[PDB]
DNA sequence: AAAAAAAAAAAAAAAAAAA
DNA sequence: TTTTTTT
């Protein structure tokens, strides 16, 4: 909430979360974040949406956002022994927030850092705009928003299927240990489904084939293999 | 005379409402004529009732509260007449009691910024205004009597003296003299001054009976108003018997005050300045605890603690007598009996 | 007449609101109350004026909206159930119906099973809410002493228990819904306010959230979160149903009726079971009691 | 008492080597000393009889007003409000004499406003596209007081004033007023106190054949003769500073940590002897004259102990 | 994340204070003119340097061998100094070598010039360990 | 007049914890103040049924016909009835103090000071609740309403027996509540020792013979006396019968 | 037909700082 | 991490 001193109604201005609304947002430098801020926005995205009250006014904004965050591992480097919990400070709720994980680690090699070096030259000379994606960026867009007219359903096969991997889930990740693993809750299984639905939406297809669920619970586990490795 | 012990305050009190004589120099500048006290010490010591007293004493003074000022209303404001549409200064709080005495309460309880103007006023007695197309320098030559309370609860008197005292050092060195009050508990003394409160709230209005309370009176019958010597009707003050010493009502010593503020100006001598310069130079090198640190200005205390003494007697020279009597009260109010 | 903006969630974002004045003639005076999000059904018309045309240049005109409808939509989103000025009112057949179906055995039983029909399990709070949102009966001793008829209610546990959903559904419920959250409320904020008017030239109070849900409920998320002196300024609205403010020169009382229902997370994300609740939550005995 | 810091006003009045080198490059004849001591040292009183001996002189101190710095005095005075300004400016300093006291007690907007009029250069801060910037040449003479309110027995440096290393490196003569607790001083300065209350006038106790109106015009006079610099200094020059990184090499040491190493130092060694050769003499400069400074220099830093 | 980082440190020798002194001395007791700013501006706007093939090899031996350098045989697990902000910054320093005299395509000097710059800082902005 | 109801640190009391970090209040604000009353929370069980019955009682269903009982026997007054008498009693009298009245005040002030100190002096730290001569006007001014309920032009001892009572209540509940806040404790589990081996179950000794035992002892009167009377605060082996003089072990 | 506004006092929210 | 104080 902004005012003019002396100025009445305290007219609120939209934050970077609320130009975001009703569009994919961009968060970069992740781990760096307000408290006040994160007990907002860890609230937010459940609710996906925001309400602050303050100075005499209250509203109710709309936060309709996908999340794209990056973060940095503490000490420099992502230590193999630890898991996520022990290398990022960042707070438990808020890991359950998120959907999938991507880590990634930088070696001494001989033979990738050649193939990178020439990879990034390369760009500077020779096909410095012929680079060779099999599709090219208005293809893909027509794509993308020929596919986002569909909404598939589920059918029975799916469903039992999906209620198995849940419970071998749930089971799998419970027997590790009490009180210090706690990974499994139910959104886990909305976005399993969220999951599916998009996998399906990439095909065009209206119904859900157990085959994107395998897909989707592999994408799962291996967000808990990688945390283990 | 209702209030017991402090027979040192009461002194200094004394000598405070009848400073030294004002010294300018046509190449010295100016001196600093008057004396200034601060108190501070444990809660329910009856230090803001003295401090009533003297507003009631006095010929001119103004209060102040630490809480309840603001150091800018407090020295100018600048406010527009309704006649002329021009905005002028009004003045300010310690303004008005030029040349008197203004009294200050929960001194340390006052905001920080305020401080400040304090020092100013308390460096060359004058405030200057820069603001909104004026430029004007303000005389104020008033002395500051102020009370302040003990960083803690009570005074700790295992502690530094610094440490106990919430104003910085720099304008507590500008108060010439600093008086520290604990009731120490002892049975003797509080069934004394249990005797004497007791005795106090016994007391009736003359002409007046004790069934009814204090009501409003009416103004003199007239508006205006206006054999010698042979009468003593209010002369020698004792108005009732309760001692062998003497007392005096309050409007001879006012009158006493005023006789003396304008018929008397006097001048220093050597045996004084023997006196004085020998005892500067044996405290300057006691070399042992004391509660404050001691400087060059302190000479300049002795110097204007023996010219009021010397007001006091209504001599026109200044003897050795009233060295010595200051040598003592600062002996007392620095280091302790 | 009234001055009435844009809806905060129905602008662009990033943008400025634009202001229309609203005229309210016989039997609408007062239907309207500050901070409130209305929609007014109502006539457009035009005006000329002089200052206008004098600081654009052109014959340009002014337009003000005399109200003919009012209805209120704070909280109560869900607009699609009924049609009609007051959902919360009923017709007589619907008087006749409800004192029908009051009677029939086991009516609690079907109350609390109809209660949020999309979430499993959770039958105490199910009941819980409902005893909240229904409320006592305010007592009133001889003028001199007086028993407060409303219930709060807390929540507390692990995460993943779809409280949010409950808070939610408990805001579309109920007459008076006011929502707030974590540190996105002030101590000042819920509690009424002491406001400069801008145009009168002196002080005059402003309506906290509170007394918005006077009649109705307060709804607190991530209770735990929240500063303390954001939180300690609410136990007169708990317990005394009163709030008085004495600033500026201004000396009143207000009234406010509402019941508070707050969830939170214990410390460290998760309850521990073999230990008391003294050393699983940071709040003390004075707001725990209430 | 105090006769050193005297010779450093007499010394800080004409002013140093000025008038530029080849190539245009900067420099000022303006010297900046900073006074040090314990409260009731009267050197509150030195600075107001200084700025009374100069015509140029400024006073200025702890806050009470806020158009001291980094504001023309004509922000907003005409009657109508044509807002005339400079921008970027202070209180004459063009060829002023800044006199500061209670230099530990003004905000960061003053002290910001010091730290740009430092070595001659100009002011030139902008607020509405202003950009007549002053040209600030003027000498800095303040006093500031301890945050304890007295010396320490630890290490000075870290107790300092609360002021930037860098600023304090700029400066060109620290010196320092210690109150020594003995009888031989307390008894003259006693005495020399009460016979000035005594006869109520300047005693003729003093025995100055020389009087204020005499020092004025005899300041403007030598500043006019203003004597060139000597080659031959050189090489005595360069091995003064040759010793006094000497000393850099032993400031590790501690107990004291003001000899450290700056060309700054070798620069108002030179500037100093150039102020001795300009107060009196020929057009040259005398090898004597840098003997005193350095002698100057070294009964500066001796006042730490 | 800057491009390059110099340190200065001044410590006091007879030497090199001796030098200092004289040619301060000296300054109290070949350099061009604006033609400075047209001949920037003419190599900025009418100049577009690019690289060639063979610095491509110069340049990726540099990178192998800082990397080699950034390691030993023991298994101290040592810090990854050869990153690709390196790369950018050689490729970019390079580029500036032919910006000037006027060339047009860069070659080995220019990336050798580069690389010793972009060494010579890395070489002093070790710790007191190594 | 100022009546202000405040909370402790911790909501509860807590007396386990010392007074001094249970109360925030600085010295200078509580001396003004001059009856405070700590209402702790207690369970007992009879005052709870007592209170659940009275509460029940007071529900609206059953109140609203008692109170008026109270109306119509005369036992209470109405309220705007008791405003204006005191607001009469306020305009009309203002009682005064005898010289008896003026010793009994000297004397009690003496006692309470004599008190204070010997706390202190054990404790060994600033008492958080201060005793000054504001509370001797407190007790005065106490009294001269006590006569004024009465309209009596003079306050006699009837009224400062009651007002020293009121007091003592206030000071004792607040200010010597426990001052020790809980030779260290070793001399107390030597002398628990012995008593135990030497006093059996069933008799009794004099106070004399132990105190004359334990101050030819290292333990002397200072210690035993304490140690000997939270034995008994204990409250499960020693019982003290026929007053002060005779020592039982149950 | 128009005096209308710089100077104060008091009430908040955000950010940064110290424990 | 929390509360405090300043803008
Ligand atoms: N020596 C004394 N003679 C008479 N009354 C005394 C004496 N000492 C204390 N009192 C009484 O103690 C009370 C304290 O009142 P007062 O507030 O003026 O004291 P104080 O020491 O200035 O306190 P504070 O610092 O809280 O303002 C008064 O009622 C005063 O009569
Ligand atoms: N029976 C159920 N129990 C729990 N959650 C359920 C149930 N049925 C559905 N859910 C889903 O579980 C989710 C739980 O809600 P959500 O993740 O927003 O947080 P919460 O449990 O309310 O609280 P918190 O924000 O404190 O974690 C919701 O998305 C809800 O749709
Ligand atoms: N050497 C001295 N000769 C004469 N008077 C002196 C001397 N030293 C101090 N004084 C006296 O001390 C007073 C001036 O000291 P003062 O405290 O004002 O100066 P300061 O050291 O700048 O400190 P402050 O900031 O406290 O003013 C005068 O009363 C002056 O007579
Ligand atoms: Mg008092
Ligand atoms: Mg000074």
């Amino acid at each position: 909430v902004v005012r003019d001193e002396e100025g009445g109604d305290y007219t609120i201005e939209a934050g970077a979360l609320m130009l975001a609304d009703n569009g994919i947002c961009c968060i970069d430098e992740f781990d760096k974040m307000d408290i006040s801020d994160q007990v907002a926005i860890h609230e937010a995205m459940e609710q996906q949406t925001i309400s602050i009250a303050k100075a005499g006014i209250h509203a109710t904004l709309n936060a309709r956002t996908s999340i794209l965050a990056a973060a940095n591992p503490v000490g420099g480097r992502y230590n193999r022994k630890l898991s996520l919990r022990g290398n990022l400070n960042m707070t438990a709720p808020i890991m359950s927030r998120f959907d999938l994980f991507f880590v990634i680690l930088d070696d001494c090699n001989e033979k990738i850092d050649t193939e990178l070096a020439s990879h990034i030259v390369d760009l500077h000379m020779k096909r410095d705009e012929a680079i060779e994606p099999p599709f090219s960026a208005e293809q893909l867009r027509r794509y993308i928003k020929y596919a986002r007219t569909f909404k598939p359903i589920l059918t029975k096969e799916a469903r039992s299927y999906l209620v198995e991997k849940y419970k071998e889930l749930r089971k799998d990740d419970a027997q590790g240990f009490s009180r210090s693993s706690y990974r499994i809750t139910v959104r886990q299984l909305e976005s399993m489904i969220r999951l599916s639905e998009a996998i399906a939406r990439a095909n065009c297809v209206d119904e859900i084939t157990p085959s994107f669920i395998a897909e989707a619970y592999d994408l799962l586990r291996q967000s808990i293999i990688r945390v283990d490795v | 005379p209702s209030i017991y012990g402090h027979d040192h305050i009461k002194k200094a009190i004394l000598l405070m409402l009848m400073g030294g004589v004002e010294k300018n120099l046509e190449n010295g500048s100016h001196l600093r004529g008057d004396i200034n006290i601060l108190m501070v010490g444990d809660p329910s010591t009856a230090k803001s009732q003295l401090l009533r007293f003297v507003l009631n004493t006095a010929s001119l003074a103004i209060a102040t509260t630490g809480r309840g000022s603001s150091g800018v209303g407090l020295t100018a404001a600048v406010t527009t007449d309704r006649e002329t549409g021009e905005r002028r200064l009004e003045a300010g709080a310690m303004v008005l009691a030029d040349r008197g005495v203004v009294c200050i309460d929960e001194f340390d309880k006052m905001t920080d910024v305020d401080r400040v103007a304090i020092h100013e006023v308390m460096e060359q007695q004058t405030v200057t205004i820069a603001k909104a197309g004026i430029h004007t320098t303000l005389n104020a030559r008033c002395s500051v009597i102020a009370a302040a309370n003990p960083v803690f609860g009570q005074y700790d008197v295992n502690r530094d003296p610094h440490q106990n005292i919430a104003l910085p050092d720099s304008l507590l060195s500008r108060f010439d003299l600093l008086f520290v009050v604990t009731d120490d508990i002892n049975e003797i003394r509080d069934r004394s001054i249990s005797e004497h409160v007791l005795r106090t709230h016994r007391y009736l209005p003359p002409g007046y009976l004790e069934g009814e309370p204090v009501r409003e009176r009416l103004n003199l019958s007239l508006a205006v108003g206006e054999q010698a010597g042979a009468k003593l009707a209010k002369n020698k003050g004792n108005y009732n018997g309760t001692e062998i010493p003497k007392l005096v009502t309050i409007p001879f010593l006012r009158k006493y005050v005023q006789y003396a503020k304008e018929r008397v100006i006097p001048q220093l001598t050597q045996e004084a300045i023997n006196v004085i310069v020998k005892n500067y130079t044996d405290l300057r090198n006691d070399d042992n605890t004391k509660k404050s640190p001691i400087t060059a200005r302190t000479l300049e205390t002795l110097i204007r603690l023996a010219t009021a003494h010397a007001k006091v007697r209504l001599s026109k020279t200044v003897n050795k007598v009233d060295a010595k009597v200051a040598a003592n009260l600062l002996r007392f109010a620095l280091l302790g009996e | 007449r009234v001055t009435l903006q844009e809806a905060p969630g129905t602008v662009p974002p990033g943008r400025l609101p634009r202001h229309r004045e609203v005229i309210l003639l016989a039997d609408l005076v007062d239907v309207s109350k500050p901070g409130e999000e209305v929609e007014v059904t109502g006539i457009y018309k035009n005006n000329y004026d002089g200052n206008l045309n004098a600081k654009n240049g052109f014959p340009v005109f002014a337009t003000i909206i005399e109200a003919n409808s009012i209805k209120r939509r704070e909280g109560n989103t869900a607009n699609e159930g009924e049609e009609g000025l007051d959902v919360f009112s009923w017709t007589e057949e619907e008087e006749r119906e409800f004192r029908k179906i009051s009677r029939d055995r086991g009516i609690i039983d079907k109350i609390i099973s109809s209660m949020a029909p999309s979430i499993y399990g959770h039958r105490d709070i199910k009941t819980a809410v409902a005893c909240s949102l229904f409320g006592g009966v305010p007592k009133n001793v001889n003028g001199k002493h007086s028993i407060r008829g409303d219930i709060n209610v807390l929540l507390l546990g692990d995460p993943g228990t779809a409280k949010s959903q409950i808070l939610k559904y408990v805001e579309k419920t109920a007459h008076r819904a006011v929502f707030a959250t974590g540190q996105g409320a002030s101590a000042v904020g819920l509690t009424a306010s002491v406001r400069k008017d801008p145009i009168t030239k002196e002080w005059t109070l402003e309506g906290g959230a509170l007394v918005l849900a006077d009649k109705g409920v307060c709804l607190i998320d991530e209770f735990d979160k929240m500063n303390d002196q954001d939180r300690t300024s609410i136990h007169e609205a708990m317990e005394q149903q009163s709030i008085s403010i004495s600033k500026a020169g201004i000396v009143t009382t207000l009234q406010a009726r509402c019941s508070i229902i707050a969830a939170a997370n214990p410390n460290g994300g998760r309850y521990n079971s073999t230990l008391p609740l003294a050393q699983n939550v940071s709040l003390t005995e004075p707001i725990l009691s209430r | 008492g105090n006769l050193d810091v005297k010779k450093a006003l007499l010394l800080l009045l004409v002013g140093g080597v000025d008038k530029r080198v080849g190539d245009g490059m900067k420099i000022r004849g303006d010297i900046n000393v900073c006074l040090m001591g314990d409260p009731g040292v009267a050197k509150s009183q030195l600075l107001k009889a200084i700025c009374k001996i100069s015509p140029r002189g400024v006073y200025t101190t702890g806050k009470g007003s806020s158009g001291v710095g980094l504001t023309a005095a004509v922000m907003k005075d005409p009657v109508t409000d044509e807002m005339i300004l400079e921008g970027g400016a202070l209180v004459l300093a063009d060829n002023g004499i800044c006199c500061i006291d209670e230099f530990d007690k003004m905000d960061e907007s003053d002290r910001t406003a010091i730290h740009e009029v430092m070595e001659q250069q100009t002011i030139s801060i902008s607020k509405a596209g202003i950009n007549t910037t002053l040209n600030a040449r003027t000498s800095i003479l303040a006093a500031a007081n301890p945050l304890y309110g007295r010396y320490n027995p630890r290490l000075s440096p870290l107790d300092n004033i609360n002021l930037p290393a860098a600023l304090l490196s700029r400066f060109d003569i620290l010196f320092l007023m210690l109150d020594i607790p003995s009888r031989d001083d307390d008894e003259k300065l006693a005495e020399h106190v009460t016979y000035v209350h005594m006869h109520n006038k300047q005693p003729d106790l003093d025995f100055t054949p020389v009087e204020p109106s005499k020092m004025r015009e005899y300041i403007a006079y030598a500043k006019t003769k203003r004597p060139v610099m000597s080659e031959a200094v050189n090489d005595y020059v360069v091995q003064a500073y040759i010793r006094l990184r000497q000393d850099s090499k032993r400031e590790m040491d501690s107990k004291f940590s003001f000899g450290q190493a700056t060309p700054r130092t070798l620069l108002g060694i030179i500037r100093l002897s150039q102020a001795l050769a300009k107060l009196r003499l020929a057009d040259m400069v005398d090898i004597d004259d840098v003997e005193e400074a350095l002698r100057l220099v070294r009964v500066s830093k001796e006042s730490l102990y | 994340r800057f491009d390059l980082v110099y340190l200065v440190l001044d410590k006091v020798d007879e030497k090199n204070d001796r030098e200092l002194a004289k040619h301060l001395t000296n300054l109290y007791l070949v350099l061009p003119v604006e033609f400075l700013t047209m001949y920037i501006s003419y190599a900025k706007e009418h100049i577009h340097p690019i690289i060639t093939e063979a610095a491509k090899t110069e340049l990726v031996r540099a990178y192998v061998g800082m990397r080699k350098m950034g390691d030993d045989s023991r298994s101290d697990e040592k810090r990854i100094t050869a990153t690709t902000r390196q790369l950018e910054s050689m490729i970019r320093l390079a580029e500036a070598h032919a910006k000037m005299k006027l060339k047009n395509v860069v070659e080995l000097e220019d990336v050798q010039e580069a690389v010793r710059l972009i060494r010579s800082a890395i070489k002093d902005y070790a710790t007191d360990p190594k | 007049s100022v009546l202000a109801a405040a909370n402790p640190i911790y909501g509860r009391y807590d007396d386990l914890k010392s007074p001094g970090d249970n109360i925030d209040f600085q010295t200078t604000i509580l001396s003004r103040f001059d009856m405070i009353f700590i209402v702790k929370d207690d369970h007992n069980e009879e005052r709870d049924i007592s209170i659940a019955n009275h509460v029940i009682n007071i529900h609206t269903g059953n109140a609203n016909a008692m109170q008026n009982q109270q109306e119509e026997n005369g036992s209470e007054i109405s309220i705007e009835k008791m405003k204006r008498y005191i607001t009469y009693c306020r305009l009309k009298c203002a009682p005064r103090l005898s010289p008896q009245a003026a010793e009994k005040l000297s004397s009690n002030f003496v006692t309470i000071r004599k008190q204070l100190l010997i706390n202190e002096l054990e404790s060994t730290e600033r008492s958080s609740i201060p005793i000054t001569i504001r509370q001797l006007e407190a007790i005065i001014r106490i009294t001269e309403s006590l006569a004024k309920l009465e309209l009596s032009p003079i306050a006699q001892e009837r009224h400062v027996d009651e007002a020293i009572r009121l007091f003592q209540a206030s000071t004792m509940d607040a200010a010597s509540q426990d001052p020790i806040g809980g030779t260290s404790l070793s001399e107390i589990r030597r002398f628990e020792q012995e008593l135990k081996r030497r006093l059996p179950i069933g008799w009794s000794t004099s106070y004399q013979t132990l105190r004359r035992e334990f101050v030819d002892t290292h333990r002397f009167s200072q210690l035993a006396l304490d140690k000997a009377l939270y034995a008994l605060e204990k409250h499960e082996t020693i019982q003290l019968r026929h007053q002060g003089q005779n020592i039982y072990r149950s």
